[PDB]
RNA sequence: AGCAGAGUGGCGCAGCGGAAGCGUGCUGGGCCCAUAACCCAGAGGUCGAUGGAUCGAAACCAUCCUCUGCUACCA
RNA sequence: CCUUUAACGAGGAUCCAUUGGAGGGCAAGUCUGGUCGCAGCAGCCGCGGUAAUUCCAGCUCCAAUAGCGUAUAUUAAAGUU
RNA sequence: CGGGAAACCAAAGUCUUUGGGUUCCGGGGGGAGUAUGGUUGCAAAGCUGAAACUUAAAGGAAUUGACGGAAGGGCACCACCAGGAGUGGAGCCUGCGGCUUAAUUUGACCAACACGGGAAACCUCACCCGGCCCGGACACGGACAGGAUUGACAGAUUGAUAGCUCUUUCUCGAUUCUGUGGGUGGUGGUGCAUGGCCGUUCUUAGUUGGUGGAGCGAUUUGUCUGGUUAAUUCCGAUAACGAACGAGACUCUGGCAUGCUAACUAGUUACGCGACCCCCGAGCGGUCGGCGUCCCCCAACUUCUUAGAGGGACAAGUGGCGUUCAGCCACCCGAGAUUGAGCAAUAACAGGUCUGUGAUGCCCUUAGAUGUCGGGGCUGCACGCGCGCUACACUGACUGGCUCAGCGUGUGCCUACCCUACGCCGGCAGGCGCGGGUAACCCGUUGAACCCCAUUCGUGAUGGGGAUCGGGGAUUGCAAUUAUUCCCCAUGAACGAGGAAUUCCCAGUAAGUGCGGGUCAUAAGCUUGCGUUGAUUAAGUCCCUGCCCUUUGUACACACCGCCCG
RNA sequence: ACACCAUGG
């Protein structure tokens, strides 16, 4: 039960990288969209959640400990 | 030394201590030879002998015994006189000696 | 240089051939609420060195060395 | 100078009362911060060693008041000449 | 009489109601009867005799305690005597000091030291070394629905599969995040700030007020000369009378009932029996008998077992000793003439506990935490000490055979585990398989050990003793290295009764001996209870260590561990 | 008919 001293290194956490909203569908005309990654054929994901496009991985942000395809 | 003292407050001692440094008009000195009358004959560890005396709060709590570091804090208006503040125990004593506070004249 | 005395436990010593202890000091216990006094146990020996006698010695004999007192005091 | 008199001359923020004290003797706070047997207080007894009614200050209160405190000489208290 | 602070005083009286005459002499405590001057003396010394300085008390009488190497009366195996077993000596176990260490967390010094249920592998856990987390209420303000904010795959990184961090960018959705106040948690500090609990003074007989009496008062009597008692228990005496607490009474427990109540979850006897077995008896072997925890009874009963109600012992009877009182000794009868514990006063201690607590004041820390995971420690070893276990053998060790207990516990809610029968397998620890028990129902008729009866050893550190160490096999667990515990072969240390000292004990007691509960996934050299075998010595005293009551002394009151002189 | 028995954070 005795003061702490300097430390060399104490930093405490990631920023939270703030990446623009929502840019994952284009048009080629108004009502003709297009999608740049593939949505996830999942059971317990409703089919409206994206894919990361990690080129050699690819993520989903849902299924956090399965479902990643490596090319 | 044993009693039926078992009263005034108990016990005093632990395996820890922390260290004390000089400050402004405060020098170490070394126990040259015990007086009567709660004072002492003591040598600042650079010049002077200055005759010192042990203070109200030291009085029958921490004992003093010839040939041992002090901390003694001096008197700015008078020289030869001062007041013990501190005592330093052997582990300390070493210790200052190690950190080179002490001019190595008087040994533990 | 000589006479006399002594050489044994850290220190003072005892020990008239069948052979290592005393007093003090040192360290740890006891006693006491505690300290001294007092009680107990422990540690520490080329018995000055070298030969000889003796069935066998620390002791007796011979040589040498080292301390102490007293005179000698000595190109 | 006083007195007699014109003309100016008050709203309380200034035309702003101080000197000592608040444990007891001895009238008046166990209010709040700081120091921690130090600094200091205290005529006397006594306060201060980390939860100070006595120290340093703020607020409040007590005493006498244009006065109040201190050192000394002396008188009463002293039926202690 | 009266006086006085009182002790005391017919004088120390006739004193604020103060005046019979007269001589000497004092003015807080020291410095000091000192320095100096004078005078006397042969000398030693006598007489007269200051001051500077210093200090808040010195002192008197009486009271209440504590103390006494003071006296009187009593008392206790935490006292002795007479003894027993010992402990101190040896090896090991465990606690405390010291040393060492990153850390070896810490409390406590008769009334600490096998104590904190403290037998710590993780946890516990407070210590040391690293790493995540918020489980920071609430208020206000700030940013914020192209949006506050959450979580995470892969490579690097890390003890780590902690999105911890870094590269990359999906996912969640107002729950957050930033800042200022404010809370919160703490096995953080202070037991000398406290509550509560406990320990101890203190196991003895001690304590207190109301009205009355004595004193100016603190105080005292009641609460006692004497006898008696384990006892301030009684008898009595009596300026006290009438009361309260503690003691006693009280509760549990051990000893006795052939009397009562009544029992297949307890038994006995009887025979209904039936059956096995042996002649072991007359006899034939059958009938009669003998053994049976072999099987039955809608047999009869409660002796043994259980547990309820009552009974029973009161110094009641008899003899002595007692002021013929309170009571004491002995004896008959008897299950017994003195079982053992629980509870316990006023006043107090700077006793222990903040580490039992959602008991608690104040101080400290509060996100780089003093609020969680991984690893190490609490166990380290020149040494000093305490409580203990096993031994030093023939009143023994070993190997077989025989034969007897009692107190208990037992399936768990969160928490996941209990006690075991019997069959098989294995030398052993242990494994597999099937049943009973929430219990007077099953383990269990609890086949306990010492003891008893026969073998081998033979005075030799021996076949006594079992430390230390090598190699192997099991079980618990997430994990056994610094050996958790258990089993097997081997190695085979000190120790031949213990110096000065010192502890506990009076009858089913000391000691020997094993068994249960507590802690317990694993596990007792500890403690808390139970039985079993079962002595020697006493019926006393105040010597030693202390305790209680009276008288006495005191310069003590922080109370003899006091005070105090040079 | 009487050995020794000092001191106190
Ligand atoms: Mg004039
Ligand atoms: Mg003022
Ligand atoms: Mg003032
Ligand atoms: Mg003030
Ligand atoms: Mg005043
Ligand atoms: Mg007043
Ligand atoms: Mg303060
Ligand atoms: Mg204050
Ligand atoms: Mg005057
Ligand atoms: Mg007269
Ligand atoms: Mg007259
Ligand atoms: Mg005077
Ligand atoms: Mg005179
Ligand atoms: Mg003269
Ligand atoms: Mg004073
Ligand atoms: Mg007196
Ligand atoms: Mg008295
Ligand atoms: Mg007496
Ligand atoms: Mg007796
Ligand atoms: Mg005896
Ligand atoms: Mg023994
Ligand atoms: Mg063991
Ligand atoms: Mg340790
Ligand atoms: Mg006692
Ligand atoms: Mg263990
Ligand atoms: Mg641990
Ligand atoms: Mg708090
Ligand atoms: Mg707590
Ligand atoms: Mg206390
Ligand atoms: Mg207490
Ligand atoms: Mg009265
Ligand atoms: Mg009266
Ligand atoms: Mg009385
Ligand atoms: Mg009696
Ligand atoms: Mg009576
Ligand atoms: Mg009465
Ligand atoms: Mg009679
Ligand atoms: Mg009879
Ligand atoms: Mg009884
Ligand atoms: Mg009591
Ligand atoms: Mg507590
Ligand atoms: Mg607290
Ligand atoms: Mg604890
Ligand atoms: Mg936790
Ligand atoms: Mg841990
Ligand atoms: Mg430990
Ligand atoms: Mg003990
Ligand atoms: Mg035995
Ligand atoms: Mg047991
Ligand atoms: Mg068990
Ligand atoms: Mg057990
Ligand atoms: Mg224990
Ligand atoms: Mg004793
Ligand atoms: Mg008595
Ligand atoms: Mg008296
Ligand atoms: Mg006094
Ligand atoms: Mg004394
Ligand atoms: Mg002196
Ligand atoms: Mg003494
Ligand atoms: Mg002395
Ligand atoms: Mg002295
Ligand atoms: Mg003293």
């Amino acid at each position: 039960k005795k003061s702490y001293t300097t430390p060399k290194k104490n930093k405490h956490k990631r920023k939270k990288v703030k990446l623009a909203v929502l840019k994952y569908y284009k048009v080629d005309e108004n009502g003709k969209i297009s999608r740049l990654r593939r949505e996830c054929p999942s059971d317990e994901c409703g089919a409206g959640v994206f894919m990361a496009s990690h080129f050699d991985r690819h993520y989903c942000g849902k299924c956090c400990l399965t479902y990643c395809f490596n090319k | 030394g044993g009693k039926n003292r078992r009263r005034g407050k108990n016990e005093n001692e632990s395996e820890k201590r922390e260290l004390v440094f000089k400050e402004d008009g405060q020098e170490y000195a070394q126990v040259i030879k015990m007086l009567g009358n709660g004072r002492l004959e003591a040598m600042c560890f650079d010049g002077v002998k200055r005759l010192c005396h042990i203070r109200g709060k030291l009085r029958k709590k921490v004992w003093i015994n010839t040939s041992d570091i002090i901390l003694v804090g001096l008197r700015d208006y008078q020289d030869n006189k001062a007041d013990v503040i501190l005592k330093y125990n052997a582990d300390e004593a070493r210790s200052l000696k190690a950190y080179g506070e002490l001019p190595e004249h008087a040994k533990i």
